[PDB]
């Protein structure tokens, strides 16, 4: 009973379907990565490194290694209340976390009162410990190796955090540095911290990033056949 | 005397409860739960399998009760070839199953794109289309033969009868003893060590308890699967080597190993449905 | 220099009209009840007219 | 300095309001027959998303919706017929507003990319295609409306409005006035004036003629999520995440009405509108939507069976369907 014009309709539906299947097949396999950190910190750098080797709003870089497809989200240009728009990016693969190592003294911009480290270790907590990112395994990536290590050879650590007792030695100190800020995470169980120390080694993060993403994904094809 | 009554009670719990789990799992994998991931296509064509494979028994119980076969020839004849049917049906949908979870494991960028629904199902096209082929033979050459003033209804061969049966006995043995084991043990095997070496399984009191508890349903799976297939198989093959005599004692051994073999289909559900992690999360939204 | 303009902008806010909200109520209800013969949802219809015949 | 007398005058606006409100709307529709037990069941259901849907919109012709999700795809729904007329391919994979031409010859959508895109639906070649991307806002473009075939009024992150040019592709006015992010907008149907809800829990009134603002009102807690005006255009209400619908008058300026219950405590998402304006139909995050009595704040049905968090809502013209949107990726066509 359906006439010329109905059956146009329903074939354009069907080709609508048709093409929209196919970009659904093609986008369910993609991976998604989210840039966060201080404004200072590490994310347009590690993008940067990013996009040198393989060629306002959210920055985007896409990229493919070993046959896997990934994406970059950095939403450094979202000047905005962060709390209205982080519930979109439920499906994200992992978050890389970048802090800065050099920031435990360094005297932030505005107030000239509040630490760079505390601030970046709350912006953690919040991350960490909100209803958006749980089965979401957080990679972070302590950059400002050099700085680091010039700072400590000149300054103590006890200036940012007032109960390190450790000597003033690089290993130490990056030790005390990554396990404080790896336990303030309230749910250990299901987030795995993947921490990696780097300045400019591209291809070990490429490496690191798609081990974390590699384990991940058998994670979630671990929930799909049910044995987990 | 009385086993047969024994025989006729093992028979008939085995094919009840394989009939009600089986309904159960069909049940809540359609009204409950949706069939929109590989795996519950898997477990909807398994428990397929077994239900249609348990629904024949109490046709062979009635046979060895009244020791003939009054039910005509083209009912025994589709009950032999949906018997084959259905044992290499569920032999390779939990085959295909278990190197699903293989690749999704072991494999996971290919996986990616290889574990799709579209996939699943054309997989499991190609499982009964490969089934039926084989048990298209089954259905011509069935045939109801009379002897000792009794009918009974196995079926016969060409006229060289003895490469011909033993050709499709060791064919069947072959494919479905050493298709299944070695391929789940290798495959389930390979899972369990990448599994064991990976960050999110180790390094915890409840990543080790995680990786106790996959190795532990893997071990059960195969486990069950051993001891419900391995004593009927070997002892069909002893029975078409050499001739053992007429007694009761080995009359009640092939019924229990008939009954084992459905045990199998009867228990596959439980260990594969009941237990299925997704499976039990639908479980506890009710 | 915000802090002078919010003053500005809200004491030229402050110097309006203002009717009774009795009034403001009472023409609200009118509306409503002067509409409510041609609301599909509140009057439901009969399914000849409508156009979304369920199949 | 002037604080002092900022907040005196603050007091001096809260007496004159109580001053002029002498009775409340619930106590002059005591006895106005209330609509009851109301049944509504889904007509259509619009599959064919593949991801989060945000928003959608309506057509003025009550039969063409568009709606916009995480994929990246402006998929337009023939709501009779339940078909798909036109997949337009986004370029950014994050919007939560779109808009839909009351001639329909274009459409919009904007998101964490903070810019408004404007595609064509009446090409002569066949096509849908960008014809203007307007930018130049500084945050996530959180609500859009077609003021006409010409302009759209927007609000955006930067807790700023903006009237645009479309020709043109600037800015002719800027609504400046929000101490917080702004997330819905709301366009009367004289086409004068637009209220915004923020998240200063503040929604104010615009003269669209001219930019200038011309009420506040700072009844709810958390932030506003959106916002609707009546059919007169003499009232509206506002969503947000304190579990409370509040109604307000543009003209008495008070709190009318406040669409609570002591059982829910979840957020509000969207809000629309019947024709009559006695319906109105807030999306809630308790998995439905929930109708409310707009004169006696009684919860008069519930519009259940989405599986994720409802996302958007509105009520068509002629007021003879309810599309609710969610994050389940299904919409739902409702009579
Ligand atoms: C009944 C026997 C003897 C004849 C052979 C029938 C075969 C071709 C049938 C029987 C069971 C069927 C499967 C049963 C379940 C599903 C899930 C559904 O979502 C897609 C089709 C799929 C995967 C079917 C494919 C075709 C199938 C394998
Ligand atoms: C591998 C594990 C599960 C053990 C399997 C045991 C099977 C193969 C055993 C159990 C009972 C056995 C039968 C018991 C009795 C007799 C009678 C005897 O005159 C010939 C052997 C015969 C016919 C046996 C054949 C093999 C048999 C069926
Ligand atoms: N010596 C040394 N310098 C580094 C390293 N990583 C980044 N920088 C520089 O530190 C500044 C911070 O600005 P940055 O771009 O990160 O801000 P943002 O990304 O949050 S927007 C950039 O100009 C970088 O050259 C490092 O390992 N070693
Ligand atoms: C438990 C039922 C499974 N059956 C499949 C068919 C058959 C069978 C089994 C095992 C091996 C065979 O070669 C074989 O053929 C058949 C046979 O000769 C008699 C026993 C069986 O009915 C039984 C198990």
């Amino acid at each position: 009973t359906l006439s010329a014009e109905d059956k146009a309709a329903v074939e354009r539906s069907k080709m609508i379907d048709r093409n929209l299947r196919e970009d659904g097949e093609k986008a369910a396999r993609e991976v998604k990565l989210l840039l966060l950190g201080a404004g200072e910190s590490g994310k347009s750098t590690i993008v940067k490194q990013m996009k040198i080797i393989h060629e306002t709003g959210i920055v985007e870089t896409h990229f493919t290694f070993k046959d896997l497809h990934f994406k970059m989200f950095d939403v450094g240009g979202q000047r905005s209340e962060r709390k209205k728009w982080i519930h979109c990016f439920e499906g994200v693969t992992a978050i890389i976390f970048c802090v800065a190592l050099s920031d435990y003294d360094l005297v932030l911009a505005e107030d000239e009162e509040m630490n760079r480290m505390h601030e970046s270790m709350k912006l953690f907590d919040s991350i960490c410990n909100n209803k958006w990112f749980t089965d979401t395994s957080i990679i972070l990536f302590l950059n400002k190796k050099d700085l680091f290590e010039e700072k400590i050879k000149k300054s103590p650590l006890t200036i940012c955090y007032p109960e390190y007792a450790g000597s003033n030695t690089y290993e130490e100190a990056a030790a005390y540095i990554q396990c404080q800020f790896e336990d303030l995470n309230k749910r250990k169980d299901t987030k795995e911290i993947y921490t990696h120390f780097t300045c400019a080694t591209d291809t070990k993060n490429v490496q690191f990033v798609f081990d974390a993403v590699t384990d991940v994904i058998i994670k979630n094809n671990l929930k799909d056949c049910g044995l987990f | 005397m009385i086993t047969a009554i024994t025989i006729m009670a093992l028979y008939s719990i085995v094919c009840v409860v394989g009939l009600f789990g089986n309904f159960l799992v069909m049940y809540v994998i359609v009204r409950y739960t949706k069939m929109k991931t590989a795996t519950n296509i898997y477990i909807f064509n398994l428990a397929l399998a077994d239900a249609l494979a348990t629904s024949t028994l109490p046709f062979q119980s009635v046979n060895y009760l009244m020791g003939t076969w009054p039910f005509g020839t083209i009912l025994c004849k589709i009950v032999i070839s949906i018997d084959y049917y259905n044992m290499f049906t569920s032999i390779f949908t939990l085959c295909t199953m278990s190197v699903d979870r293989y690749i999704a494991v072991c494999h996971p960028v290919k996986a990616l794109d290889f574990r799709t629904p579209r996939n699943a199902k054309i997989i499991n096209v190609c499982n009964w289309i490969l089934s039926s082929a084989i048990g298209l033979p089954v259905m011509f050459m069935a045939t109801t033969k009379y002897r000792q003033g009794s009918i009974d209804c196995t079926l016969t061969f060409s006229h060289p009868t003895w490469y011909w049966e033993n050709l499709l006995k060791i064919c069947v043995f072959i494919f479905a003893f050493i298709m299944p084991v070695l391929i789940i043990t290798v495959c389930y095997g390979l899972m369990i060590l990448r599994l064991k070496s990976v960050r999110m399984l180790s390094g915890s009191k409840e990543k080790d308890r995680n990786l106790r508890r996959i190795t532990r349903m893997v071990l059960v799976v195969v486990a069950v699967f051993i001891v419900c297939w391995t004593p009927i198989h070997i002892y069909v093959i002893i029975k078409a080597l050499v001739t053992i005599p007429e007694t009761t004692f080995q009359t009640v051994s092939w019924h229990f190993c008939i009954a084992l073999g459905y045990t199998n289909s009867c228990l596959n559900p439980v260990l594969y449905a009941f237990l299925d992690e997704n499976f039990k999360r639908c479980f506890r939204e009710f | 220099a915000q802090a002078r303009k919010l003053v500005e902008q809200l004491k030229m806010e402050a110097n309006i009209d203002r009717i009774k909200v009795s009034k403001a109520a009472a023409d609200l209800m009118a509306y409503c009840e002067a509409h409510a013969k041609e609301d599909p949802l509140l009057t439901p219809v009969p399914a000849s007219e409508n156009p979304f015949r369920e199949k | 300095q002037l604080r002092q007398e900022a907040e005196q005058l603050k007091n001096q606006i809260r007496d004159a309001r109580k001053a002029c409100a002498d009775a409340t709307l619930s106590q002059i529709t005591n006895n106005i027959d209330p609509v009851g037990r109301i049944q509504m069941r889904t007509r259509r259901t619009l599959r064919g998303h593949l991801a989060k849907i945000y928003a959608m919109h309506w057509g003025t012709d009550s039969r063409l919706l568009v709606s916009a999700s995480q994929d990246g795809k402006l998929i337009i729904w023939d709501s009779y017929t339940t078909n798909k007329v036109h997949a337009i391919p986004l370029r950014s994979s994050w919007v939560m507003t779109c808009a839909y031409a009351p001639s329909g010859n274009y459409v919009a959508c904007g998101g964490l990319d903070n810019i408004c895109s404007i595609y064509n639906l009446k090409t002569r070649e066949g096509n849908v295609r960008v014809s203007r991307e307007l930018a130049g806002h500084t945050g996530y473009l959180s609500c859009c409306r077609f003021l006409d075939d010409n302009q759209i009024v927007t609000s955006s992150g930067d807790t700023t409005c903006a009237l645009w040019d479309i020709e043109t592709g600037q800015q002719t006015t800027t609504f400046t006035g929000h101490t917080g992010d702004v997330m819905s907008l709301s366009l009367a149907p004289d086409t004068r004036l637009f209220v915004s809800g923020a998240c200063d829990a503040s929604a104010k009134l615009w003269d669209v003629r001219e930019g200038m603002c011309r009420q506040t009102f700072t009844g709810h807690e958390s932030d506003i999520n959106a916002i609707c005006f009546f059919p007169n255009g003499n009232a509206f209400a506002t969503g947000s995440d304190d579990a409370t619908c509040r109604l307000f008058d543009l003209r008495a300026d008070q709190e009318l009405m406040t669409y609570s219950h002591d059982n829910i405590i979840c957020g509000i998402t969207s809000v629309s509108f019947s024709k009559s304006g006695r319906l109105l139909l807030a999306g809630y995050d308790d998995f439905n939507c929930n109708v409310w009595d707009a004169l006696k704040a009684d919860r008069a049905g519930v519009l259940a069976g989405h599986d994720n968090r409802v996302s958007c809502l509105g009520v068509t013209d002629d007021g003879m369907a309810v599309a609710t949107g969610s994050w389940d990726s299904f919409l739902k066509i409702w009579n």
